[PDB]
């Protein structure tokens, strides 16, 4: 038995959750139970908290989606068959260079893209406030809010900070499955191959290192689940043989190890550094460095 | 050049971080010791982090680390060579003395509580509303050991209430008593529950629990350590796959 | 030196080969047969590399590069200076990696834990083997493998990818990226969640798992649980590598043109392939 999938599922009364300082009135009702999810993790769905901040986020989030959707339908001539066969090719592009950073572009020529960007902007930031408040209400640390910012930073640099510094909305990323891929490829070409950007190399190290570390940590915990290893919080407050054997497997293997609490610090930084470094690399492209190959030749 | 100043500062930062992370992961197990328990000369390049204190809920005190090593019980092992770096063999019975892959730690002799203060784990018969929702129900099934003999029968399932999961199987032995077997160490089959880590004759020796309605962290560690120990220490009694295939 | 709770674990037994001959430690490192086998392969490989540096004429890390046999050599041997050295070094890396895994197994056996770790590492090894062994062999030449050089291997990545247009269009490649991104997303969430509970607002009592579940339940209406999150992280990581190998193993073996063109199968489906309008109409 490898404990990848449970052998026997067990169920009881729905869990409504800790109360602490949260406004119980904004908590929805419990959802249905999924036997399917039950084989891998918990079977219980819901309840979900839905305050005003969350309602605002969901609303503008849907509006962002809607805006993109309507342009795609127009590009499809309102024909469902065409909409589905060309779904990955449609693309909501930003204002042409001539428009600079103005909001004067006509709807079908960048205006829809700006509207779409406004909705996404609010959706994302309000959701960020939410991750902070739901943590505050339970008296927990703000580690989830902080980590979320690292991801937000790459997103912000790509569609807002860099375009503004370049002085043109045309520098931002369009909304499309294949179009945003073409944009990414083009971005590298235009700046002299990003493999020469030191920050792109670090970002890759961390993207690789995250899969390396999680494969490591995930397999470790499961390897000591026979000692209740996944109950990490208690193993932190009162170390058990699980935490000891896990630390020793690594010490005997590579010369050093972590603790039940410390490993999660290595984890949060490995991931966070991915978009933190990536953001810097992109922010420097086109504003300070036009060609990383050339830049590299002088360094 | 801005890009050059940035990449330069980043490495300064990364080194500072790794330094911080590493010392932070020294809240447990340090200072290092010689194989005789005395302070080791080399403690490495990283110094010990300053103490931090955890405020434990449900009136269970506090935890401060770094701090004095908690383990103090006797360890039934003896040195094998005069020089450092070699095994220390069991002076008695490793399964009973709790050493090697059968080690256990002196965790708090109380049960783990949930957010409310209720026992985290509990026998299903006493867990209001809990039932088997999917898969083969093991209750009532005979339990087989690695020696291919029946060691008992499952009389219940102990569930983790907050996480709604099976954690132990309560097994009744020939003498009418019972022991808890870790779920992640058993194999539920259609006509039995197979336990590869233990031979039938070793079940009786499984550490017991004070109360029949709860299990403490101390007891869980003793139980889990002992069962895992059978992988190494019960090998002589473990029959081949072709024998089991019959 | 040992950790203050290490003693009781340094017990004999667990080795897969040699009985107790290599059953010992050196500082914190455990050795074992596969411990010396790894050292053997690592040394021989590093040595063979330093020699290739000589024949190359340089001791600069940024410049050193060992290339594989040129296409002309097919799947045969080659002069130690024109591919053969790469060939020997590849054999050494594989031996060093496998021995590392097997060494991990001995350690698992001694500690009485599961074998999940070495199992996971085997996925990395199979990815390496895909690029250096399985794809070249299927393609018919060692030349298709990549060179061992900090920057030269990046050149190989770039040139190989552009050989098929924008590699982004490789379907298997897209799925592999999803897993890589989702993995980093989960690793950040898990790390942050555990820490946010262990380190609540200053002065408050340490939070419980129930708080972790409630937090995510309030946030997104679901909680996979403590066991599941670890099962998940392992699954995303391994799936990411699994799909990386797949996206490469099929490139140049069953797909030769511009990847972007593969998508025409969806656009050409009978019921809408000729309907006028849209991007492709
Ligand atoms: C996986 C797809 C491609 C590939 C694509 C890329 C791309 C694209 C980039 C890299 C980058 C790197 N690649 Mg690569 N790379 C490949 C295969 C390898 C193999 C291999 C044996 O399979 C190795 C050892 C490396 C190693 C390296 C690192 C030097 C560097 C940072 C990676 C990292 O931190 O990972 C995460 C792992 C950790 C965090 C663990 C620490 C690992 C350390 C850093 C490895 C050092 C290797 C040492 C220099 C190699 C020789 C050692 C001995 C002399 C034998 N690559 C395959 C062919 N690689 C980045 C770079 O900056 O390159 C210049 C980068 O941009
Ligand atoms: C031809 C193309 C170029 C290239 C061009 C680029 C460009 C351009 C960029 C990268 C970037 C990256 N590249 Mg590159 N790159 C190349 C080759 C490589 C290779 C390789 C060959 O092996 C690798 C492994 C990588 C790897 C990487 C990553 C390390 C990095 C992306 C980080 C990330 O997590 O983003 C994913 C994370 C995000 C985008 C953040 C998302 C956060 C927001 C808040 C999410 C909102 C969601 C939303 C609300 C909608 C859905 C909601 C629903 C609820 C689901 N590149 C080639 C040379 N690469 C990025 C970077 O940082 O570079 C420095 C970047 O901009
Ligand atoms: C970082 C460099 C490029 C980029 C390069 C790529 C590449 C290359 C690939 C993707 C892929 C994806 N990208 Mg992208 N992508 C960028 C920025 C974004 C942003 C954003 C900043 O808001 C979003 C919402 C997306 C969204 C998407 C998804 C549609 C898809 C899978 C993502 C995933 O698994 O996420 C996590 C999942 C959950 C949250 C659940 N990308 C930047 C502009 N993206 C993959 C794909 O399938 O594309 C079609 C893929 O191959
Ligand atoms: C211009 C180039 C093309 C392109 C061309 C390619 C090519 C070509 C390849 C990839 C591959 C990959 N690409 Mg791409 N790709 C592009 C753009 C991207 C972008 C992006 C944001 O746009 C992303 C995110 C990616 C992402 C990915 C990954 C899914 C995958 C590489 C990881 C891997 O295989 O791990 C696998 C992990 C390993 C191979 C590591 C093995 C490590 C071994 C086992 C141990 C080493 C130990 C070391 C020696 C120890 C030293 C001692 C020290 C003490 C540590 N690509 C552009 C469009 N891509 C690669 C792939 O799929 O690989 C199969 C690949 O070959
Ligand atoms: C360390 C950087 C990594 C990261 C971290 C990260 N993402 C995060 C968080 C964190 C810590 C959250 O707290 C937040 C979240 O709620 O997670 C469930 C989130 C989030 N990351 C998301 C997506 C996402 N993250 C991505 C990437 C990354 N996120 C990096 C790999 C990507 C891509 C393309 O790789 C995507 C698509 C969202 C699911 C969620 C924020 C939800 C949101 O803002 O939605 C508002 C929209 C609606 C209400 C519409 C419905
Ligand atoms: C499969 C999923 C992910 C994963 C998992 C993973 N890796 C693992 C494990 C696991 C679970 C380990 O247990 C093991 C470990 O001990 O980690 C601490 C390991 C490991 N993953 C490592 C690296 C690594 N893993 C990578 C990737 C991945 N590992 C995936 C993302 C990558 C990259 C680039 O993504 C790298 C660089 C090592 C740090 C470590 C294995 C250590 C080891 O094998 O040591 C024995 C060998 C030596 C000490 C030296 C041998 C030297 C050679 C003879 C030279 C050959 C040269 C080489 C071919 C080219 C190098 C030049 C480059 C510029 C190309
Ligand atoms: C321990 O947590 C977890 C982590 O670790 C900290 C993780 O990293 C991840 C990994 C993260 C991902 C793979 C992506 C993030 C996932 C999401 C943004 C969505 C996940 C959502 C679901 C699985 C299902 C959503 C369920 C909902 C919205 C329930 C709502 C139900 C109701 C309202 C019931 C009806 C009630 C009524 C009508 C009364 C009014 C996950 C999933 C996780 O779970
Ligand atoms: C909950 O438990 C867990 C622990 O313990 C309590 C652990 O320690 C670890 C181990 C993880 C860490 C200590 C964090 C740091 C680890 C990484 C960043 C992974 C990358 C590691 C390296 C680059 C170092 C590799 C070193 C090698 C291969 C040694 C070289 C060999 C000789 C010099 C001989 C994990 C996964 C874990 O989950
Ligand atoms: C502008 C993006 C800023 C991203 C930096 C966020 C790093 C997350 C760090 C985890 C928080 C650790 N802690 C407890 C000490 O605060
Ligand atoms: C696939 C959707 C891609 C849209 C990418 C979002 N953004 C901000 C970078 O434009
Ligand atoms: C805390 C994680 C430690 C991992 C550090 C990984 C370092 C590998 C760096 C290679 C990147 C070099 N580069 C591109 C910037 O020149
Ligand atoms: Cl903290
Ligand atoms: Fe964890
Ligand atoms: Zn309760």
């Amino acid at each position: 038995y490898q404990n990848i999938f449970s052998q026997v599922q067990v169920r009881g009364p729905a869990d409504l959750g800790m109360t602490e300082d949260v406004n119980l009135a904004n908590r929805s009702g419990v959802g249905p139970f999924s036997t399917l999810l039950g084989w891998f993790g918990n079977a219980q769905l819901g309840p979900i908290y839905l305050g005003s901040l969350g309602v605002l986020s969901l609303f503008s989030g849907l509006m962002w989606f809607f805006t993109i959707g309507i342009w795609f339908w127009y590009q499809a001539g309102w024909n469902p068959a065409v909409f589905l066969r060309d779904l990955f090719f449609f693309s909501l592009e930003p204002p042409a260079p001539e428009y600079g950073l103005s909001f004067a572009a006509p709807l079908k020529e960048g205006g829809l893209w700006l509207i779409a960007s406004f909705f996404m902007f609010v959706a994302v930031w309000s959701w960020w406030g939410r991750t902070y408040l739901r943590a505050q209400a339970l008296g927990m640390g703000k580690h989830t809010a902080w980590a979320f910012l690292s991801a937000i930073w790459l997103w912000m640099v790509l569609g807002f900070i860099r375009p503004i510094l370049m002085g043109s909305w045309s520098e931002a990323v369009p909304y499309g499955i294949f179009s945003h891929l073409d944009w990414t490829n083009n971005f590298s070409l235009v700046h002299g191959n990003l493999f020469y950007n030191p920050f792109h190399g670090l970002s890759i190290a961390f993207l690789y290192g995250s899969a390396l570390l999680f494969a490591m940590h995930g397999a470790t915990i499961l390897a000591v689940s026979r000692f209740g290893g996944e109950r990490e919080l208690e193993q932190i407050a009162d170390r058990g043989t699980a935490a000891e054997r896990a630390a020793l497997f690594w010490r005997w293997t590579m010369g050093f190890n972590a603790t039940m609490e410390g490993i999660h610090r290595w984890a949060i930084w490995m991931a966070v550094l991915v978009t933190l470094t990536g953001g810097i690399g992109i922010l420097l492209s086109g504003t300070v460095v036009d060609n990383w190959y050339v830049w590299g030749q002088n360094h | 050049d801005l890009a050059s100043l940035a990449i330069y500062s980043f490495w300064i930062f990364l080194a500072g971080l790794i330094y911080y992370l590493q010392t932070e992961n020294m809240r447990e197990g340090y200072p290092l010791e010689n194989e005789d328990g005395t302070p080791a000369a080399n403690q490495g390049p990283f110094p010990l982090p300053k103490p931090k204190t955890f405020i434990l809920p449900h009136g269970r005190g506090t935890l401060t680390v770094p701090g004095p090593e908690s383990e103090d019980r006797p360890i039934a092992l003896a040195r094998t060579a005069v020089s450092e770096g070699f095994p220390h063999a069991p002076t008695g019975d490793p399964m009973k003395d709790g050493v090697g892959p059968a080690s256990w730690v002196a965790r708090r002799d109380l049960p783990e509580l949930d957010g409310h203060g209720h026992n985290k784990i509990k026998p299903m018969k006493a867990a209001a509303g809990f039932h088997v929702s999917a898969g083969k129900n093991p209750i009532g099934l005979p339990v087989r050991g690695c020696d291919l003999e029946i060691a008992g029968k499952v009389v219940d399932i102990w569930v983790d209430i907050p996480e709604q999961m099976a954690r132990f199987l309560e097994v009744e032995l020939k003498d009418g008593s019972t022991r808890l077997l870790p779920m992640q160490m058993v194999k539920v089959q259609s006509n039995r529950v197979h336990v590869n880590a233990l031979s039938s004759d070793l079940f009786a020796g499984i550490p017991t629990i004070k109360s029949p309605t709860e299990v403490t962290l101390l007891e869980e560690d003793k139980i889990c350590g002992y069962v895992a120990g059978g992988l190494m220490y019960a090998a002589p009694k473990r029959k081949s796959v072709v024998a089991a295939m019959l | 030196a040992l950790l203050s709770f290490e003693r009781k674990y340094r017990v004999p037994g667990g080795t897969l080969v040699g009985g107790n001959l290599f059953d010992f430690w050196v500082g914190p490192f455990y050795v074992g047969f596969f411990g010396v086998a790894t050292f053997f392969f690592a040394a021989l490989g590093i040595i063979l590399i330093a020699w290739s540096a000589v024949l190359q004429g340089t001791w600069n890390p940024q410049l050193i590069s060992v290339y594989p046999p040129a296409l002309e050599y097919g799947l045969g041997g080659a002069p130690l200076a024109k591919g053969g050295l790469w060939q020997i070094i590849t054999i050494c890396a594989t031996g060093a990696f496998v021995s590392w895994a097997l060494r991990e197994v001995e350690i698992c056996r001694k500690l009485g834990i599961g074998y999940h770790i070495p199992f996971a590492f085997a996925f990395a090894i199979l990815a390496y083997l895909t690029l250096v062994l399985f794809r070249p062999v299927m393609m018919g030449a060692w030349g298709y493998a990549f060179p061992y050089g900090i920057w030269t291997h990046l050149d190989w990545v770039s040139n190989t990818g552009y050989t098929y247009g924008n590699f982004h269009y490789n379907p298997a490649h897209m799925i592999a990226i999803s897993f890589f991104f989702t993995n980093a997303l989960a690793l950040a969430l898990h790390g942050a969640l555990v820490l946010s509970a262990a380190n609540p607002e200053k002065g408050k009592e340490m939070r419980t798992p129930d708080h972790e579940d409630t937090f995510f339940r309030d946030l997104v209406g679901y909680s996979i649980g403590t066991l599941g999150i670890h099962r998940l992280g392992l699954l995303l990581s391994l799936s990411a590598v699994f799909f990386s190998a797949l996206c490469m193993i099929i490139t140049g073996t069953i797909w030769f043109d511009q990847w972007v063109d593969w998508w025409q199968w969806w656009v050409k489906l009978p019921w809408w392939a000729n309907i006028p309008g849209g991007i492709n109409g």
